RNA sequence: GCGACCCCAGGUCAGGCGGGACUACCCGCUGAGUUUAAGCAUAUAAAUAAGCGGAGGAGAAGAAACUUACAAGGAUUCCCCUAGUAACGGCGAGCGAACCGGGAGCAGCCCAGCUUGAGAAUCGGGCGGCUGUGCCGUCCGAAUUGUAGUCUGGAGAGGCGU
RNA sequence: CGAGGCGCCUCAACGAGUCGGGUUGUUUGGGAAUGCAGCCCAAAUCGGGCGGUAGACUCCGUCCAAGGCUAAAU
RNA sequence: UCCGACUUUGUGAA
């Protein structure tokens, strides 16, 4: 048969964020990478960097 | 989302919080804004008064640039001179047609300081506001 | 130039000179076929300035149709539908007379490209148009640069596709501006315009 | 319809499902234009990549009367006032416009001397290797004569803002600008009133 | 040729520009009689004659209906600005052959 | 009777052109109803489906008998905005563009008319030659009821000089 | 290895059963009528077509139809 | 389908 909803090419697939938000973002995750402590929260292995 | 709508926190009951008696039909009422005068008018009267008859006369090729006249008032005039221009005044001289302004009406107060505006337009208060602050008005074109 | 003593002859229809010559001529026409070829066009300066010449490769062709309205061809006058849609009588064909007739010389020579035509005569039931052709596989037509163009794959059978000088009229082609923008580039290709709903990536 | 919502008008009654464009190729519709533009740059290796010299005109209508943009071409008088033969602009990369009209002195002087600082600019080679021509440059001028990229010569959209310091006289004053106005629209609304008393 | 009082309301009611005169183009002569086919008109006219309708409107002219012969140049040629353009051109026509 | 022309007829005459196929896009015609209006006839569905034709790699459109009302702009096409607006509509349900402005891309040309008369200066075909998508020669024909050239309103012809 | 451009000065030809008008039908957002079509009437050259309310008159702005071709952006 | 107007539609006698 034929599918419920079937899926149409007109879904909304991209998404629009604010210029500005978008830097705020950039600017926030930027300050992240200095304090060793929430690098090592994701993962990496930063024990031996001077 | 589909993970956050109620329909996922329906599943199992029956029928899908549309009731049992009164259920989920295709049209009762009507298609769009169908009955507005018969059944929805208690909602069309309560809620939208004015929306049947015919008022004013027409005009046909109706262009809106004809229209056009973006104004400002006093109380705005003063953040349009510089904080250099301000110092050195005598009084600064604003042509308000350079910010974007056709007419210039006379909402707020105006610093007790001379200003020049020049404009294409001017409502009459706002006129006597910047001549009792020691100002003037040049008509533009 | 005896041209111009011609041309302004012939806008004196309701003369005695043209109405005795005209009468004639169309009595003349009524026994003959309804697609006929000339050896020359009736109307010379009138052909002129539509493009013809007296070159080998043009070639000039009279067609008769029939006058008046469409009726609606339905078995019986009995639509189906609603009562807007229940005339049979006083409706009207959207093609000009002109064109129609030049379609009908178009699919009788097949060989032949239709430059355009001009009308000639009528007297209550048939219109008179003469249709010029032009044979583009004659090296006359292929060596001239004025009339190269038809040679062109582009342009073939422009009669069916509204493109003559007549097909133009009826595709309301004939003004600009507003009262003629729905027409351009087609009246279809504007509706299709209006219709589409342009749903962008980032909206 | 059911609460204290807008009359709602949704043009949806048609096919229009058959009728929906999307912009999945609006990415590779930027580097089609993009890839034409350096193919073009090449074709054309010194001459500008932005096409022919523009004029300066004012953009109609009373909403837009005070911005200046580009036109279509020079009018056929304003060549004339600055030496150009109207065969020879397009060749050498200005736009003609014959339907065009000057109308004001300003307007056509602008463009005049608009066209003067181009020709000044202008480098022009030779068809061939000998120069007979009058218009040609020098080996020199040719020698170095690279593209340019953009805008060479921009139009300024708007008069520039500038706030000046004025001494309000006392004719400045009492001047009654409303009062003007509203004189000024009633002559206009009393002059047929005025005129057929005047032809009685 | 007149420039505009600069006020934005008004008679005038414009920016103030400094006029200059537009030069003559080659469509300021449309529609002018220039000669030879005035000749070439003039020819045909006496080969081929008048048309039944004029014949009507120059009787009219000549017992002096004028209004009368306004008003079957308007049925027709469709318009009262053609129709006053053919009621001159018979009425010259009368003069013409007054003489 | 010999002739000139006009109109027409017949040719397995010499050389050529056409018909059909394809469906995504494009050009022309023709043309519903289901449906919505909580009934239904105008309206809507829709100038859509179906039906009959015509092309191309794009097609169509295109260089103002255009806009406007401005300090005015200046071919066509497409996008954004104009705008769910002006308007239309049992003024109900509903429907519904354009100008300005910003972009992409830009390009303007050819004829007929008066315009050889100290010379149809034009074109096609057969045959021959060659340096061969053509050029030349010769012979026939087309064409004066007009081929070529000049000219197209932005002009232009003619007259006088760089 | 003549023609064109420019400076100056008397002719200057431009498309007809077509435009336009009436009516009838259809179509449009186009409303005393947006385009188209049939039929009837039927042009002009100090003229013709427009300026989104039908009419007459006086000014003003603006174009020059009824022949043909035309890349690119789509 | 009947009926009228225009068109086809011209010429000359009282
Ligand atoms: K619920
Ligand atoms: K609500
Ligand atoms: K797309
Ligand atoms: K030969
Ligand atoms: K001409
Ligand atoms: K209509
Ligand atoms: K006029
Ligand atoms: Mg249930
Ligand atoms: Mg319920
Ligand atoms: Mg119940
Ligand atoms: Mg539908
Ligand atoms: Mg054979
Ligand atoms: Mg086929
Ligand atoms: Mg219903
Ligand atoms: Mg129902
Ligand atoms: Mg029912
Ligand atoms: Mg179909
Ligand atoms: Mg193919
Ligand atoms: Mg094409
Ligand atoms: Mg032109
Ligand atoms: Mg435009
Ligand atoms: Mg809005
Ligand atoms: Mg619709
Ligand atoms: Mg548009
Ligand atoms: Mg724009
Ligand atoms: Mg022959
Ligand atoms: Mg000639
Ligand atoms: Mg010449
Ligand atoms: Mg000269
Ligand atoms: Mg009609
Ligand atoms: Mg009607
Ligand atoms: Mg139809
Ligand atoms: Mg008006
Ligand atoms: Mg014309
Ligand atoms: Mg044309
Ligand atoms: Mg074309
Ligand atoms: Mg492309």
């Amino acid at each position: 048969g034929r599918m419920f909803a079937p899926t149409k090419t007109w879904r909304k697939w991209h998404r629009r964020v604010n210029v500005h938000l978008r830097r705020v973002a950039v600017a926030s995750a930027l300050a992240a990478t200095s304090v060793p402590s929430l690098v090592l929260a994701r993962g990496h292995r930063i024990e031996t960097v001077p | 989302t589909t993970r956050f709508k109620k329909n996922r926190k329906k599943r199992g009951h029956v029928s899908a919080g549309h009731g049992r008696v009164g259920k989920h039909r295709k049209h009762p009422g009507g298609r769009g804004n169908a009955g507005g005068m018969h059944h929805h008018r208690i909602l069309f009267d309560k809620y939208h008064p004015g929306y049947f008859g015919k008022v004013g006369m027409r005009y046909f090729h109706k262009l809106s640039n004809r229209f056009y006249t973006p104004t400002v008032n006093v109380e705005r005039l003063w953040s349009m001179v510089p904080s250099e221009k301000a110092a050195e005044a005598k009084a600064p001289v604003v042509d308000v047609s350079q910010f974007g302004y056709f007419k210039v009406l006379g909402k707020g107060m105006l610093p007790e300081k001379p200003i020049v505006v020049k404009a294409k337009l001017i409502s009459k208060i706002a006129e006597k506001k910047i001549k009792a602050a020691g100002g003037a008005v040049v008509l533009v074109a | 130039g005896a041209y111009k003593f011609v041309s302004e002859l012939w806008r004196r229809k309701q003369s005695d000179v043209m109405r005795f010559v005209q009468r004639v001529r169309c009595w003349e026409y009524r026994q003959q076929p309804a697609i006929v070829r000339i050896t020359r066009p009736t109307r010379p300066d009138r052909a002129r300035r539509l493009g013809f010449k007296a070159k080998q490769g043009y070639v000039v062709y009279r067609i008769r149709v029939r006058r008046g309205g469409r009726k609606r061809p339905v078995p019986k006058g009995i639509v189906y539908g609603k009562p807007k849609h229940q005339g049979i009588t006083q409706l009207k064909f959207q093609r000009n007379k002109r064109s129609v007739a030049e379609e009908r010389a178009g699919r009788r020579l097949g060989g032949l490209r239709v430059l355009n035509s001009y009308w000639v005569n009528e007297d209550s039931t048939y219109k008179y148009f003469e249709v010029i052709l032009v044979d583009v596989a004659h090296s006359a037509v292929r060596n001239d640069p004025r009339i190269n163009w038809l040679c062109k794959p582009v342009h073939k059978h422009r009669e069916l596709r509204g493109l003559t000088s007549a097909g133009k009229k009826f595709r309301g082609l004939r003004g600009k501006g507003h009262r003629h923008h729905k027409n351009r580039p087609s009246r279809r290709a504007t509706w299709k315009r209006n219709q589409t709903v342009s749903l962008r990536r980032y909206r | 319809v059911k609460h204290n919502n807008v009359i709602p008008n949704g043009h949806f009654k048609k096919h229009w499902q058959n009728y929906v464009k999307t912009w999945f190729n609006q990415p590779a519709r930027k580097q089609r234009r993009r890839i034409a533009r350096q193919k073009n740059a090449v074709k054309i290796f010194p001459r500008p990549t932005s096409g022919p010299l523009r004029p300066i005109v004012q953009c109609q209508t009373r909403k837009y009367n005070m911005k200046a943009r580009a036109g279509r071409g020079f009018t056929l008088e304003e060549l004339k006032s600055a030496g150009i033969p109207k065969k020879l602009a397009p060749t050498i990369g200005i736009s003609v416009d014959h339907r065009r009209k000057n109308r004001s002195l300003e307007g056509m002087q602008s463009n005049i001397q608009r066209l003067k600082t181009y020709k000044a600019k202008l480098v022009i080679f030779p068809r061939r290797a000998r120069k007979v021509k009058a218009g040609d440059s020098t080996p020199e001028e040719l020698a170095n004569a690279t593209q340019v990229q953009g805008d060479y010569m921009p139009i300024a959209r708007g008069e520039k803002r500038s706030v000046e310091v004025v001494k309000v006289t006392e004719e400045m004053k009492e001047f009654k600008a409303y009062g003007k106005l509203r004189v000024e629209r009633m002559n206009q609304r009393q002059l047929g009133a005025r005129q057929k008393k005047a032809a009685e | 040729s007149q420039p505009k009082s600069g006020l934005f309301v008004g008679i005038n009611k414009g920016h103030v520009v400094t006029k200059r005169e537009l030069p003559p183009r080659p469509s300021d002569r449309k529609g002018k009689g220039t000669k030879r086919v005035h000749f070439v008109r003039n020819l045909i006219r006496e080969v081929a004659g008048f048309a039944p309708y004029e014949k009507r409107i120059t009787e009219l002219l000549k017992v002096g209906k004028d209004k009368r012969a306004l008003k079957v140049a308007k049925r027709k040629l469709g318009t009262h600005k053609r129709a006053k353009k053919k009621r001159e051109e018979m009425s010259s026509v009368l003069r013409k052959m007054r003489s």
